[PDB]
């Protein structure tokens, strides 16, 4: 169930959105709620490899900040990691992820959650 | 009716009277105590129910938000089929007297945009909605909520 040994079976051959989410589920028997595997981070590392970023990774990430299980605090936190400002086209990109889900920040679960995101934001 | 009309007769001649209990007494105690002697010696239960008889695909609880312990509840829904991709959670509202009436979903239309196959869900939705009778119950709509995201998931591919 490693992240880049997953990703790169998802990448070899094209496959839908819903197809790869569903398939991720199969492949690691203890999910444990995306925390420990970093799966938001994770694609982002496949992204910036290339001089310009592939759509679908940046589909996946769509797709996990559309679920409501995928918090958005880590997705910021690995998004202003990275920086390094090789490009434009990296830029471009995360300015428009970032706008996408922006203006809303809802977060549901525990305090101490909420906590972590006001570090995040 | 008949061989005791003189009994109705005097029955009713004598009803709404003040006395006559004590008449009734006075005139037919002494012969029945001779022949024979002595006489004788929050949540309503209803969602709780049907929560506790639902599939386990669906693990449905209270609402963080909202107002509780009222006839109006709130319940956010989490789908969890290994089949099926993840879909929005699908919150619902219940009225007072949940029997004998319907719930209503709280529809979230940008939650749903943005996507072919998350606006296809949702037309279905929809459809499947106006389809829907009166008087229905919520394990019907969690189960047409599974059977519209399984169609959606098989027209796609």
């Amino acid at each position: 169930v490693n992240l880049k040994q997953a990703i790169l079976q998802a990448w070899k051959e094209r496959w839908s959105d819903y197809q790869w989410a569903i398939n991720m589920k199969k492949f690691f028997p203890k999910g444990a709620t995306w925390d420990i595997l970093n799966l938001a981070d994770a694609l982002l590392e496949q992204a910036m490899i290339g001089p310009s970023p592939n759509p679908l990774i940046l589909s996946y990430l769509k797709y996990a900040i559309s679920s409501q299980m995928v918090s958005y605090s880590s997705v910021l936190t690995a998004i202003s990691k990275f920086d390094d400002f090789s490009r434009d086209l990296c830029v471009q990109a995360l300015l428009d992820i970032m706008d996408m889900f922006c203006d809303r920040l809802s977060c549901h679960g525990k305090a101490e959650e909420c906590i972590g995101l006001c570090r995040a934001l | 009716q008949y061989l005791c009309q003189p009994l109705l007769d005097a029955v009713l001649a004598n009803i709404r009277s003040p006395v006559f209990n004590h008449s009734l007494y006075r005139t037919f105690v002494p012969a029945m105590t001779a022949i024979h002697g002595p006489p004788i010696t929050s949540i309503p239960s209803v969602l709780q129910g049907e929560v506790a008889r639902l599939d386990p695909k669906f693990l449905v609880n209270l609402d963080p938000s909202h107002c509780s312990n009222n006839g109006t509840v709130h319940l956010i829904c989490k789908l969890d089929d290994k089949d099926l991709p993840s879909v929005p959670p699908l919150e619902l509202s219940v009225p007072a007297d949940y029997p004998a009436q319907s719930p209503l979903w709280i529809d979230r239309q940008w939650q749903y945009d943005a996507n072919p196959f998350l606006q296809s869900v949702h037309r279905c939705m929809t459809s499947r909605l106006l389809q829907l009778p009166d008087k229905h119950s919520v394990t019907a709509l969690l189960n047409t909520w599974a059977q519209s995201v399984h169609q959606a998931c098989l027209s796609a591919a």
